[PDB]
């Protein structure tokens, strides 16, 4: 594989994106930006396009090496080490399956409403 | 006092044991921070080295399943900022109206499972219907759920 | 605390909450053997959800039924279940409301007083009498009560506050009633559903699937020549369920006893019977403020059936409005957690020292 | 947890060789000893698990227990519900299962012997 | 009327009150930012005299220890200084 | 009654007048609290780095020099850029 190629591939998955910068040493490091902004409903952090580095937005953007997981925002930075970050991802695959976590926004609220009605009559 | 329900109790505790298969019955609070921000939340350092203050005067790096549990109940019970209320009506609203039809109550109802009756579920969109159109806009529910 | 004996469901709450912290069935076990057959048989007594579990190892009874406490023991048993395993609490640190049916004989209502007060440890209590205390959750001091689907079904005029106690009567007919005439026109359908397991499936049909038809004559030739008003129901083994002129039958026996066989005037023409008992202008106000209760006014169309039917009975010069809480099956347990938040009540208990000489005497006045 | 099973098991070990009764007498006895002896053989009894046995056991574990701090184990629970949640009262219930089960052996070795015994002499 | 000027009475009160709890609360804000300036100025001063006493080693030395002792404590920069090292293995990498 | 409810109105409406103002003299605080903070920041790990720094007379002195020059008046990326 090829770098350019790779990414003009546009593959997005997390796991396949860890699986080809292992394999493919030579294409160096990858920055990732994510496929909707986190201004969207249906955003996700594990959802990402893998771009030319001018690309991504300046104050909030990931990156990954086969040596290491990083990722900035702000100009706060955090190192990870990518056996972190894979099982961070699997933890966020199991913990969304969780049922109050897969809808929680709608279980607060929804019984923020059921008190505030009652409360108040 | 902020209290969650039994089953909420239960599906922390799922998430708490398989957060380690170590069966200690505590966990790391890096883990915690992981969990938070997988709910959709980073918390900043202030903020993780006030939870630890919380947690563990002692210094293990864990929380105990109930100081996971308490600090789980404390950070849903505040409010949010307006983005995650737009979250919850657009959720709320797949009519894309703006506007909470009955129906999308009624499926939001179905969805989270809890059987609250006709009559009530109507009562509440009537008094979030904050100005009486119809139903409840966005507009609404922001000035019913604000108080 | 708050705590109701109620014939339908029975109920606990702290005081003050949203809505009780409890809820459990109206029932108490005691083994069916009479040896312990095994060490499961640590007590001979399961209150509640225990019976409801372990039935075919149990009696089996609602201890209470109608206007009365009526087998002492048994409700002691329930009480005590109440405190130490649903209130979860000694409940002496703070003081305890407790419900009675309208017009429960002195004797039984000085009888309970000292029960509560020397089997269990408390500050200051009180028994309130479920049609006032539900009628606070309507917030008018002076309304007619309406409750079936928790007891047997009562009228109750209030005043300011207070019934005419000239004016209460019962129509001797509670949830088992409805669930007795469901399953009689499901047995005419071919349903037969009655096992005990039948019997409970019924009661979920009973409470969710009712509806009150607005005109029964109208509504029930309507759906006989137009089955599209008869709708599909899943039982628990997989067969559909169609249910129609049911929905309706069932409750029209309120209106029509005789449904059930009841020789007995409606729930409308008795409630119009008990208005008339009172004051003209008392009256007016009932008729201004009506308001109903228990599991089986939950249903809809009831109120608006009532509505109507009140107005049919009411002199045209009378302002109807039936007043349906959406919770009216706990109204009493809502008015009672409520005034007893109040810490200007705490001095209407009686306590210790003045329930020594006081006590027995004031208490009994105090319930009126 | 080890360490206190185990001794709450040397505990019912002993427990389980006692006797409620004595059953076993050096020759012919008047009534009224019997009602004597047997009596005193109950109180004893009742009193060595009320006091003994159930403190004896109860400060034992304690003491082990004592010095397993926060998780599941914690002696130093603050809610029922949470309690109900931990391993801690799944094992304590096991105690309770195991002091039930040997006392019943105790009751039932007891009863059978003592009747054996008035069997060889009325046989 | 009566009722709309009896519950204005009550709201201008209470408005009040808040209105007094936010200029106590700004005024800590002020003499709290009025400190971190005096602290910065001190700074401030204490690195001009040290560049006084730059010109003799040994007094540069017991500056120095001294403003060590003075200011520094572990802190973040620890932690600064591992990730520091792991973020220079990334650049020194990548930019290989 | 209308000639009061008019006062209370207007008196009031003053205070939440004052209040706004409140509001916008905190977010000016909250301004100078920032930058000040950062600057204790700047100047803090500056010092922990000129300790840090070889404490060679010459190399402390140069590294003085420095910043005395950056005062009288991360970057990595922004290289890699």
């Amino acid at each position: 594989h090829d770098r350019e190629e790779v990414i003009k591939a546009n593959i997005r998955d997390p796991l396949q994106i860890i699986k080809i910068v292992h394999e493919n040493e030579h294409l160096g490091f990858l920055y990732m930006i994510s496929a909707v902004p986190k201004s969207s409903i249906e955003y996700d952090t594990y959802n990402l396009k893998v771009v030319s580095y001018e690309n991504i937005n300046k104050n909030d953007y990931y990156t990954i090496s086969k040596d290491a997981v990083t990722h900035v925002y702000n100009d706060d930075i955090e190192y990870i080490e990518i056996e972190r970050w894979e099982q961070e991802y699997l933890y966020h695959r199991e913990l969304t399956k969780i049922p109050i976590f897969a809808l929680f926004r709608k279980w607060k609220a929804f019984s923020v409403w059921r008190k505030n009605v009652r409360s108040k009559k | 006092k902020p209290e969650l329900t039994e089953d909420q109790k239960q599906e922390i505790r799922e998430a708490f044991d398989l957060f380690d298969a170590d069966g200690t019955g505590t966990i790391d609070i890096k883990e915690l921070k992981v969990a938070m921000r997988a709910l959709g939340f980073e918390p900043k350092k202030e903020e993780i080295k006030k939870m630890i203050s919380e947690i563990d005067k002692e210094g293990t790096g864990k929380m105990n399943f109930s100081d996971f549990l308490t600090v789980m109940t404390q950070k849903m019970s505040e409010k949010d900022t307006k983005e995650e209320i737009l979250k919850a009506f657009k959720l709320f609203d797949d009519d894309e109206t703006g506007k909470i039809s009955f129906k999308n109550l009624k499926r939001v109802a179905k969805e989270l499972g809890e059987n609250l009756t006709d009559e009530e579920l109507q009562e509440m969109i009537d008094e979030a219907d904050r100005d009486g159109d119809g139903e409840v806009n966005e507009q609404e529910f922001l000035r019913i759920m604000k108080k | 605390l708050v705590c109701d004996n109620g014939s339908g469901l029975c109920k606990a709450g702290f005081a003050g909450d949203d809505a009780p912290r409890a809820v459990f069935p109206s029932i108490v076990g005691r083994p069916r053997h009479q040896g312990v057959m095994v060490g499961m048989g640590q007590k001979d007594s399961y209150v509640g959800d225990e019976a409801q579990s372990k039935r075919g190892i149990l009696t089996l009874k609602y201890p209470i039924e109608h206007g009365i406490i009526t087998n002492w023991d048994d409700m002691e048993k329930i009480w005590h279940h109440s405190f130490y395993n649903e209130l979860r609490v000694a409940p002496e640190e703070h003081p305890t409301l407790l419900t009675e049916a309208p017009l429960n004989p002195k004797a039984n209502r000085e009888k309970m007083t000292q029960i509560m007060f020397e089997t269990f440890n408390v500050p200051a209590m009180y028994v309130a009498i479920q049609a006032v205390l539900s009628l606070y959750a309507s917030g008018r001091t002076t309304g007619i009560v309406l409750d079936s689907g928790d007891g047997v079904t009562h009228n109750v005029p209030i005043y300011e506050g207070y019934a005419l106690p000239h004016a209460i009567m019962r129509l001797d007919l509670a949830g088992r009633d409805l669930t007795d005439y469901l399953m009689k026109i499901l047995t005419e359908r071919g349903y037969s559903f009655v096992t005990t397991a039948e019997r409970e499936i019924v009661r979920d049909i009973k409470e969710k699937l009712c509806y009150v038809a607005l005109d029964f004559e109208n509504e029930m030739a309507t759906a006989a020549s137009s089955s599209s008003l008869e709708k599909s129901y899943e039982l628990p083994d997989g067969q559909v369920i169609t249910i129609g002129n049911e929905r309706f039958r069932c409750p029209e026996t309120l209106f029509q006893p005789s449904f059930i066989g009841m020789e007995s005037a409606g729930i409308h023409e008795t409630t119009y019977n008990s208005i008339m008992k009172c004051d003209i202008d008392i009256r007016k106000d009932l008729y201004a403020n009506n308001v109903l209760s228990g599991g089986t006014t939950m249903y809809p169309g009831i109120a608006d059936r009532m509505q109507k039917e009140i107005t049919a009975l009411a002199p045209s010069t009378m302002k109807i409005k039936i007043i349906a809480p959406p919770e009216r099956k706990y109204s009493v347990w809502i008015g009672g957690s409520i005034l007893a938040s109040l810490s200007t009540f705490q001095q209407m208990w009686i306590s210790k020292q003045e329930y020594d000489e006081a006590g027995p005497s004031i208490v009994h006045r105090k319930c009126f | 947890v080890i360490t206190a099973l185990s001794k709450v098991r040397a505990e019912c070990n002993k427990v389980t060789s006692m006797s409620l009764f004595h059953s076993s007498l050096s020759k012919y006895s008047r009534l009224e000893e019997f009602e004597q002896i047997q009596s005193q053989t109950f109180s004893q009894v009742q009193m060595f698990l009320k006091d003994s046995w159930i403190s004896t056991l109860k400060v034992a574990m304690r003491g082990s227990l004592r010095d397993m701090s926060k998780g599941w184990y914690n002696l130093y629970e603050t809610n029922w519900e949470v309690y109900l949640m931990s391993k801690l009262r799944k094992l304590m219930e096991l105690i309770k299962y195991m002091l039930q089960d040997t006392l019943r052996f105790l009751v039932q070795d007891s009863l059978g012997s003592f009747t054996q015994f008035i069997g060889d002499a009325c046989c | 009327f009566h009722k709309q000027n009896t519950q204005l009475e009550l709201n201008i009160t209470e408005l009040l009150q808040k209105l007094r709890a936010t200029d106590q609360e700004m005024r800590k804000e002020q003499q709290k930012e009025r400190d971190l300036e005096a602290l910065v100025r001190r700074f401030k001063t204490d690195l001009h005299n040290c560049v006084a006493y730059i010109q003799e080693p040994g007094l540069l030395k017991e500056k120095i220890r001294g403003l060590f002792e003075k200011y520094v404590q572990r802190a973040d920069m620890v932690e600064i200084a591992g990730l520091n090292s792991d973020l220079q293995q990334e650049y020194a990498r990548q930019r290989e």
